[PDB]
């Protein structure tokens, strides 16, 4: 995060981008500066996806861990069959 | 990237035709067609062949600019008997034959007929369904990852307008029938989906009924030698996975195939593209197959089809009978703009619910995701609130783990083959059939032009490949459309020449005219279209 | 909000349809307030009126023959009047028709 | 777009809007009203206050 | 406000007029005096609109700031699309 | 496959749970472990005590 420093948009920019619910793209821009720009777009998309996935962080005390989803090995599979959970319930745990 | 190609076609087509085409005037009655003033009369000699004028000394497919040469008369094979022109084979005869075929077979109850007809004529259909259908892209893993969100979305769309969602593409009603059919959805919705699927299987059983088994020549089964919807060489108008191409390439094997995927021949079929290596502006011929679940992706692992061969037949039957019988020439096939769709899906404002607290359900509390206090502009909550649908926090959070599997971009696939072994003499092998398809393409039911909450052409751009899916009104979504192009495409169905032409394709203009100018019924229209799709091979 | 409340209050007290004289009202109701703000019966009525209008337009374009235009006039405008651009609506709200 | 002062006037909607408006006003309105409706102007100086 | 002084109607009269919910037009008049009068009326209606927009003043503790309401720039438009809001929610915050 | 039942223990002088919303229900998500009979019953969306 430092020293990078922070996203002014600016087409340099930095890869994380670990913000939550950002009112920064709009926001001012205002507008973008006079840079050649090619990506920009791809690195912003990867950084936003990584920022959201890290921005989960919590809600895993509310999980209810993930499952095998469908029926597949599960490398034991010689003394009981395998069945996955259809994810239709409410993962809340209270 | 299929935008520049469509723009080049629309620029060249504004002055390519200086007169009315002779193959679109199918509204002539028999007395006017027969009369000697008709210039098309002298080119109708053999009932199994179409005659036209063609450029000389050109090897199809040729370059983008058509080379200058003297015109010569070429011929092609009328594969279907529904391709016989409408003055020679009328609409009333086709509808009476369809009534004859559907004597005791399965019919659709009027409830699902009314609901599907309402959702096909809906102009306020929410675009969030189109974005969800584009981003799931027909993978079973993504659909079962999004089960809670799709259940809440379908329920919210059902018990507010009494219409049926996710009906445009075929890889949704299988997944709804198989997975969300045990009671997650209400009783009427699953009955509607099951009735649509029952009608599709009844059409397939009718195909099997009117053929004779045990007569297979050169690795072609008897139904594929009789019908077209059971022919594995012919492919669906839109594709979501590379299984149909594998079945077509292994099925024909003697009728000389040639498939062109955005440049050089052949496909590469590399699956499991994720966030690290997406490369939206890919100029290669790499197609995204998706992740098969029971196995490993790898890199040296050979590709396998997801589903059985019956899935391709049912998809062809659905897209080629049920969709044009309901939409009646109003739906159009288009690709998607993934480089604008994917950044718009990364904005979710699911709040921070503290521990030892209940998750809010109603949207009247400040902690709900669709409460107005967290209804920030330019997000996905505004997309869901414009559609007036209620979803929870976790239903919006499931897209994050949808994002591990993604699609790069849409592309246009032009396959070609010789006619089948039944009608392949020494002179019909030079005649070839050219038909097009859209990899990762979408179909919208009806087009809205006056909905200004989303700017036009933001996600979808019209690239139509069928006479059935001709869209004279969807072309306003394309960038740079004038009134001259609109009145030019109103009378002639705009098909780009890099996706096949009308006279060289399988599905031609007269079956589209039959599906767009018949007012009989909805069951008898489907059975009449099925009686249309029978080969004229001896 | 105000128009939604007004239409709902006029609907579920006398079962009648509001804002039906103006043509630039049912298009805006169908396009914007058609997703579920209004009850399930009213939006069906507005969609039915718009669908009948478009069916009349398709009937107009069915009985003409395209591809025959003279002096930069379309064949539908040369055959009919409701597709003729010279003829104007009785009530103008915008200057685009002129 | 913007309002401005020197920007020339563009149409709000496409050509099909005029056709549908003419079809509505000349068919659907007189079929339902049967010659009872009447076009009138408005008094904006007595309506806006 | 002062010195003009107050609206007795009077046709001179003054442009603000910064009141709200006035029981003053009727009210007495009673009737108006001997003035040629042409406007009056236009100044009255612009003063009334100003006297209503200013008489909002509060109720902005329950805004919920206004949005673009349509899909227009928004001077970036190169790293995400733009979508406006349909104003059908109930803005109160509480 | 029929050996695995994940019914929890209910304390004495307490009412048995009926709705599947409480954590004490066998078909609640807390007592929905993979590869047991409870996921077989939950796949069919069937409620049992």
């Amino acid at each position: 995060s430092n020293p990078t420093t922070f996203s002014v948009e600016a087409i340099a920019a930095y890869t994380p981008v670990a913000l939550i619910r950002l009112l920064n793209a709009s926001g001012p821009l205002q507008p973008g500066h006079r840079v050649d720009i090619a990506d920009a777009r791809s690195i912003y998309t990867v950084g936003a996806a990584a920022s959201a996935a890290r921005a989960r962080a919590n809600h895993n005390a509310n999980t209810i861990r993930r499952t095998a989803m469908f029926a597949e090995t599960d490398p034991m599979t010689w003394l009981r069959p395998t069945v996955g959970l259809r994810r239709t319930f409410n993962p809340r745990i209270i | 990237t299929l935008d520049v190609q469509m723009g080049r076609f629309m620029e060249t087509w504004a002055d390519m035709m200086p007169h009315h085409p002779h193959w679109v005037n199918e509204h002539l009655t028999i007395l006017q067609f027969i009369a000697p003033s008709n210039p098309r009369l002298r080119f109708e000699l053999n009932p199994a062949f179409d005659f036209f004028v063609a450029p000389g000394d050109v090897d199809l497919p040729g370059p983008q600019r058509p080379p200058e040469a003297m015109p010569t008369v070429n011929a092609t094979l009328r594969i279907i008997n529904g391709n016989i022109p409408v003055p020679l084979c009328p609409i009333s005869f086709r509808d009476c034959r369809g009534t004859q075929l559907g004597l005791g077979r399965h019919t659709m109850t009027p409830a699902t007929i009314k609901a599907v007809k309402d959702t096909f004529e809906d102009r306020a259909y929410p675009t969030i369904f189109y974005m969800l259908e584009a981003v799931i892209h027909g993978n079973e893993r993504n659909f079962c990852a999004l089960l809670r969100l799709l259940t809440q979305c379908i329920r919210g769309y059902w018990e507010q307008s009494h219409r049926v969602a996710f009906v445009n593409n075929f890889h949704m009603l299988m997944y709804i029938t198989t997975y969300l059919g045990n009671g997650e959805l209400p009783e009427v919705c699953i009955n509607i989906y099951r009735d649509l699927l029952q009608h599709v299987r009844a059409l397939r059983q009718t195909i099997t009924d009117f053929t004779i088994q045990g007569e297979g020549h050169n690795g072609e089964t008897s139904e594929a030698l009789n019908n077209i919807l059971t022919d594995d060489t012919f492919i669906a108008p839109i594709l979501w996975d590379c299984d149909a191409l594998i079945y077509r390439d292994e099925a024909a094997r003697d009728r000389l195939p040639a498939i062109r995927v955005s440049g050089r021949n052949g496909y590469q079929a590399l699956h499991f593209v994720d966030m690290a290596g997406h490369n939206f502006q890919r100029r290669d011929n790499v197609l995204i197959h998706g992740r098969p679940v029971r196995g490993d992706t790898g890199q040296a692992i050979p590709i396998t089809p997801h589903h059985d061969r019956e899935w391709g037949i049912l998809s062809k039957i659905y897209y080629y009978i049920v969709i044009p019988a309901f939409s009646r020439g109003s739906c159009c096939t288009m690709g998607v703009r993934y480089d604008r769709l994917y950044p718009a899906l990364q904005a979710v404002i699911v709040p921070e619910i503290p521990a030892d607290e209940e998750a809010p359900t109603t949207p009247e509390d400040p902690r709900h995701p669709l409460h107005a206090h967290q209804l920030v502009p330019n997000s996905l909550n505004v997309y869901f609130h414009n559609a007036h649908l209620t979803v929870d926090g976790d239903a919006l959070l499931t897209l994050q783990e949808l994002m591990g599997d993604m699609a790069e971009r849409t592309t246009a696939i032009l396959v070609s083959s010789a006619p089948d072994a039944g009608a392949a003499t020494a002179t019909t092998r030079n005649m070839r059939i050219y038909d097009g398809a859209l990899y990762h393409g979408l179909i919208m039911m009806a087009y809205q032009a006056y909905d200004e909450t989303i700017a036009t052409g933001t996600f979808f751009y019209p690239v139509p490949v069928n006479p059935l899916f001709a869209c004279p009104e969807h072309l306003a979504s394309l960038r740079g459309m004038t009134n001259a192009r609109r009145v030019l495409a109103k009378m002639v169905p705009p098909i780009p020449p890099f996706l096949g032409a009308n006279h060289h394709a399988t599905i031609r203009q007269p079956v589209a005219y039959h599906v767009t100018h018949s007012k009989s019924d909805f069951n008898t229209l489907t059975y009449s279209l099925l009686g249309g799709y029978f080969k004229f091979t001896p």
